[PDB]
RNA sequence: AAACUCCAGUUGACACAAAAUAGACUACGAAAGUGGCUUUAACAUAUCUGAACACACAAUAGCUAAGACCCAAACUGGGAUUAGAUACCCCACUAUGCUUAGCCCUAAACCUCAACAGUUAAAUCAACAAAACUGCUCGCCAGAACACUACGAGCCACAGCUUAAAACUCAAAG
């Protein structure tokens, strides 16, 4: 996971935040934020690493990355909450929606599809 | 994120109240909280008799602690407050001022529902 | 109609005129109608600001002896 | 609607549970 | 001054007195109006029992206890015993919606006691114990 | 103000479950209910109990 | 053609939308004086919107604030605090008639 | 139990008029719903039966409140016949 | 009923006929029984008000069409 | 603008150095959150 | 009537139970379900459709193991009623309702009204009910009864669930 000192995605690019007081820095860091704020940074890092245009979020590739970040969050929640049936359904559905996205990407753009699998560590399995 | 600790303290003299307040703030700081402000709401009669730590309290000192803490700190602080015998009631809520009120245009009138039943002649 | 915007503003600022509407007379003009007419006449002069034009309209009526008691 | 169709099935099921218990 | 239906607050200072006694010192008449019986206990302001009378102690038996006349008879009996001990003004606290809810107070007044306030303290659970199942009548 | 009937009933347009289940159509009739006679109660119970109480004493 | 034909506008005479007394004002559980105005003086029962006259949003806010204040040691449950009995009446309910 | 006694549901008697005081108290409990709630709490009402009653009581409010709104709207026309003989 | 008197005078003045009263069932479709076998029905019916006193179409509108009588109506 | 505002507020935040002084100041001060609303929608602050 | 009198009333202390009012609100969730307070995590999919069995869920009742005890309560006992009363009424008290960990996989699980898209034009339209329809797709139904059955098969289910016939009979059933 991103270090806790990491600045929030909103305040990371505001000018002069590197010189503010240490109290202000930790107040604007991931430590003092909820779990969703760290997930945004995770998605950002994956988008920059894998996607050619990080700004385009409507591409089939950005949607796969965004869904994979959600999938990982559900797996972490389900690790603590084992009998949460509502979230278990959301995980399995999300996994099935990423398989459909990956199938469409494999059919359209193979070169980019391979990069998604490498960066996100997803193994594409053919259905039974 | 930003929280508010509504701390009802036992009816004590100023030196003991000061010690309790300092002790509670020190506990928040030990758990990584950045305490922002301390407000004294005054000593008043409790709305109902509260029994805490084998003592029946009819009066208490109402205080507010504005602080920023990590989400994990809240649970730990709640446990610490339970063990403090000088605290009658202690509750941590998400600070109300963080929640922003959406602008309201006003009350929109809803017309009487129509076409509930067919217009056949009964 | 275009003048309904003027009538609405006039009714809000001054309220219903003291003169009672006589709907039997086809040519009856009310205080609001007089305001619309003056407002329109001053629009022909070429004033482009409604608020300024509304203020000028009221002043002309006051000069003519009309009683314009604002709600305030 | 009346419950005559349900009533036939109700007696069938009751008698079945009674038969299964007995045997 | 205008009459205030709201009782005088014990902490605040009030001018209302009854025989030189403040509202907090007037004896309390606890009435339990059940569906089958009415029980009246007059206690002092410091919770010292003074008088007790129920429809059962007045000789009514079985369904005859669950009547207005039976509760009125108990009220008169409780007032008589309370008036011997020095009670004049009483704060009535009634509990339950039984047939003798109002009749019991009439009996207390007919017995020479003056009711200065009426409090309803019928127990209402805010969600509590599940009551008995409905009857098939 | 009359409570709303929008979305309360089970209809094709209404996606949610029905809030209300009227056994009769919610349509105003052309008549109102007849005047109901008051439940009869025994009178002069208190006065009867004073006379009867004195009879016992005397 | 003709200039006297009606034109298409939004109703100029349309009156502004009504607003509840609490519209645009923060409701706080610590503000017990305000919350007490919406409960029964005798039973402490929360008044419905038909009595209080609040909009759906403010009715929910007031309800949640009362329930919070009542369990956190700020507000009594079974009655209205006598100190607030003399505050302005804003509820359409008459107990004496 | 925990709350201060003699504040809730307490009514003061004016000039020894106990009848008027009891009627007031009984009216306060009725308007708040305590009387009707107590009666329903005597025997347990099962969830399905409670939902069926609330649905019935709600439909009855809507109908009764709409009938009353029409009665007050037409009461103006209870005037004497102006065209008697036509 | 506000104009029943006016309409009845206007008909008498122009030598025509007025029916401003409660319209009994069958006045037009059962006339030969109500009036007589040789009765002549109206050739034109002018409705000055086409609605009855429950805000529904006057029954004579339908009955005039059944009898193929042309109708003028406000 | 938010970072600038925050950088000013942190100057007044309670710290271990000023904790004791801030506790005494709080004990002296009184904060009131109570106010009433009229039928006209006007706030009536408390007079005490 | 029985029961209770180790009872009842006032006052004080006092839950591993259940959550008045708000709610005349109509929200959340795939459905089942969800209405005391706080906090943490959190509510899939940038075309749609797409499983009795694949996968994951599924009220109440019930099963296995370990705990909790206010109240309610199948069963059972007592009282009464009755021709009888294996019921309806009264009393007492269990399994069970709760928690933890595994099962079981059913409902009038019905708002008996499928998902998505669109329309209010004309013959609107058997009746009733909650007006009548178009495009598209999946699922399902072809007289009643036999039959939520038999047999076979699968299942932590073993008095179970799911799938599910036939022979004889009838001229109706609905
Ligand atoms: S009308 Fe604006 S919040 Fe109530
Ligand atoms: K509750
Ligand atoms: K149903
Ligand atoms: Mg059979
Ligand atoms: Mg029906
Ligand atoms: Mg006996
Ligand atoms: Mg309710
Ligand atoms: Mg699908
Ligand atoms: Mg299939
Ligand atoms: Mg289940
Ligand atoms: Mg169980
Ligand atoms: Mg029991
Ligand atoms: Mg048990
Ligand atoms: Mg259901
Ligand atoms: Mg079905
Ligand atoms: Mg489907
Ligand atoms: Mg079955
Ligand atoms: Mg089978
Ligand atoms: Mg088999």
């Amino acid at each position: 996971d991103p270090p806790p000192s990491t600045l929030l995605k909103d305040y990371q690019n505001v000018p002069g935040i590197e010189k503010v007081d240490d109290v202000v820095k930790r107040l604007l860091s991931l430590e003092m934020a909820n779990k969703k704020e760290m997930l945004k940074i995770k998605q950002e890092q994956f988008m920059k690493k894998i996607v050619a245009n990080p700004e385009d979020t409507r591409s089939l590739e950005a949607r796969i990355i965004a869904l994979s970040v959600k999938i990982r969050s559900y797996e972490e929640h389900l690790e603590k909450h084992r009998k949460d049936k509502a979230h278990k359904r959301y995980l399995l559905m999300s996994i099935d929606q990423r398989k459909k996205m990956l199938k469409n990407l494999r059919n359209t753009n193979y070169d980019v599809f391979e990069k998604i699998c490498w960066g996100l560590g997803i193994e594409y399995t053919f259905p039974p | 994120p930003r929280y508010e600790l509504a701390l009802i303290l036992k009816a004590m003299q100023r030196p003991e109240t000061a010690a309790t307040l300092k002790r509670t703030i020190e506990a928040l700081m030990d758990r990584g909280a950045i305490v922002r402000d301390l407000e004294n709401l005054g000593e008043r009669a409790l709305p109902y008799r509260i029994s805490a730590h084998s003592q029946q309290h009819n009066r208490g000192g109402y205080f507010l602690v504005d602080f920023y803490a990590p989400t994990a700190a809240v649970e730990s602080m709640v446990e610490h407050l339970s063990r403090d015998i000088d605290v009658i009631r202690g509750n941590i809520v998400k600070h109300p001022l963080t929640q922003e009120l959406k602008e309201c245009e006003g009350i929109v009138p809803v017309p009487l529902a129509e076409k509930l039943y067919s217009t056949k002649k009964r | 109609y275009h003048e309904d915007r003027i009538r609405a503003k006039f009714y809000s600022v001054y309220g219903s005129g003291q003169r009672a509407f006589d709907l039997f007379n086809p040519n009856f003009k009310s205080t609001c109608q007089r305001f619309v007419e003056k407002y329109t006449e001053l629009q022909k002069l070429g004033e482009t600001d409604e608020e300024k034009l509304f203020v000028e309209t009221g002043k002309a009526l006051l000069a003519e002896g009309v009683i314009l008691r604002r709600v305030g | 609607k009346n419950v005559l169709k349900i009533r036939r099935r109700k007696m069938n099921h009751h008698k079945y549970r009674k038969l299964v218990k007995k045997t | 001054t205008k009459f205030s239906i709201y009782p005088p607050i014990p902490g605040e200072e009030s001018s209302l007195r009854w025989a030189g006694k403040k509202f907090e010192e007037i004896p309390i008449a606890h009435i339990k109006a059940s569906h089958n019986n009415t029980q009246i206990q007059v206690v002092s302001a410091s919770n010292e029992p003074l008088a007790f009378a129920s429809c059962g102690t007045e000789g009514f038996r079985n369904a005859k206890k669950g009547t207005g006349i039976a509760a009125q008879t108990a009220g008169i009996a409780a007032a008589a015993r309370a008036k011997q001990k020095g009670v004049i003004h009483i704060r009535v606290v009634v509990k339950g919606l039984g047939p003798g809810r109002l009749s019991a107070m009439h009996g207390l007044i007919m017995g020479g006691l003056e009711v200065i306030s009426i409090t309803d303290n019928t127990p209402i659970p805010h969600x509590g114990c599940r009551p008995r199942k409905a009857r098939k009548l | 103000a009359t409570p709303s009937l929008r979305g309360r009933l089970a209809r094709f347009g209404n996606p949610r479950k029905p809030v209300l289940k009227p056994n009769k159509p919610l349509i105003l009739a052309n008549r109102v209910g007849e005047r109901r006679r008051e439940k009869g109660e025994a009178t002069c119970i208190t006065e009867m109990s004073v006379m009867m109480a004195c009879w016992k004493q005397n | 053609s003709n200039e006297d034909l009606p034109i298409s506008m939004e109703n100029p005479y349309k009156e502004p939308l009504k607003k509840c007394i609490l519209c645009g004002k923060h409701v706080d559980y610590k503000n017990v004086q305000l919350l007490s105005q919406f409960v029964s003086p005798f039973t402490g029962c929360i008044y419905g919107r038909h009595i209080t006259g609040l909009c759906g949003k403010k009715q929910k806010e007031i309800t949640k604030a009362i329930k919070r204040a009542q369990i956190m040691g700020f507000m009594p449950v079974t009655y209205k605090d006598p100190a607030y009995l003399k505050d302005p009446k804003v509820c359409n309910i008459r107990y004496r008639e | 139990a925990k709350h201060l006694k003699f504040i809730a549901r307490t009514v003061m008697v004016q000039e020894g008029n106990v009848e008027s005081a009891y009627r007031t108290l009984n009216r306060i409990l009725t308007m708040d719903g305590l009387i009707e709630d107590i009666k329903h709490r005597r025997y347990y009402e099962k969830p399905c039966r409670r939902r069926q009653r609330e649905s019935y009581e709600r439909c009855r409010r809507i109908y009764n409140m709409e009938m009353a709104r029409k009665i007050n709207f037409l009461m103006r026309k209870n005037r004497a016949d102006p065209w008697q003989g036509c | 009923r506000q104009f029943s008197y006016l309409i009845e005078n206007m008909a008498r003045d122009c030598g025509e006929y007025a029916h401003t009263r409660y319209f009994r069932g069958g006045m037009l479709t059962n006339a030969r029984l109500l009036f007589g076998p040789t009765v002549r029905l109206p050739d034109l019916i002018i409705f000055l008000h086409t609605l009855n006193n429950i805000f529904e179409p006057h029954v004579a509108v339908r009955d005039a069409a059944k009898m193929n009588i042309p109708t003028v109506g406000i | 603008r938010e970072v600038l505002q925050l950088q000013e507020e942190v100057k007044n935040f309670i710290t271990r150095e000023n904790l004791e002084a801030r506790v005494e100041a709080a004990l002296d001060s009184r904060k009131n959150y109570n106010w009433a609303i009229t039928r006209e929608g006007l706030v009536v602050r408390p007079q005490r």
